């Protein structure tokens, strides 16, 4: 049913947004499924190619958010889809914006608590209020093979 | 405009690029 599908698509996410949140805390592992081998090349290619722009949206929005980076966060996804449209690229760069953001917490002195937070963010919105697009999409294995 | 629409923006701008080179 949809609550199991939604539940399902959650965990899936939550694990790659974890894999490519702890990729870029500077742990070294070999990708745990292959959307993950593909979202770590994917994600950093995006940010290699506006890493300035990334580095400087960061900072801007810590420093803007206070208390509750998740929250935030969702008001960020809602408004980068807010035209009703949806698509792989979007995604991407919800990884890599949200990794740069891990690694400035990190930087200030933050615990990994606040990536997990971060991850469960992801997994909850792409997962749950995405979840018609995610399916009909393929999944993960989808973004895979779209990016053969 | 007000923060989250102004990320929410210039993330949309970036991902647009991506697609253009994929």
């Amino acid at each position: 049913g949809p609550l199991s599908m939604s539940c399902w698509l959650r965990e899936q996410t939550l694990l790659l947004a974890e894999d490519y949140i702890s990729f870029c805390s500077g742990i070294q592992q070999t990708p745990p499924s292959e959307s993950a081998e593909a979202m770590r090349y994917l994600a950093k290619e995006m940010e290699q190619q506006h890493r300035t722009k990334f580095r400087s949206l960061s900072q801007e929005f810590l420093d803007t958010c206070g208390a509750d980076p998740s929250k935030c966060l969702q008001s960020v996804m809602r408004e980068l889809v807010g035209d009703g449209k949806m698509n792989w690229g979007r995604v991407v760069s919800i990884f890599t914006f949200t990794g740069v953001l891990a690694s400035e917490l990190l930087s200030r002195g933050e615990n990994s608590e606040g990536s997990r937070r971060l991850a469960e963010t992801i997994a909850d919105y792409l997962g749950g209020e995405k979840q018609d697009w995610l399916v009909e999409n393929g999944g993960w294995e989808g973004f895979c093979r779209f990016f053969h | 405009l007000w923060a989250a629409k102004k990320y929410g923006q210039q993330l949309r701008r970036m991902s647009d690029e991506f697609d253009k080179g994929q």
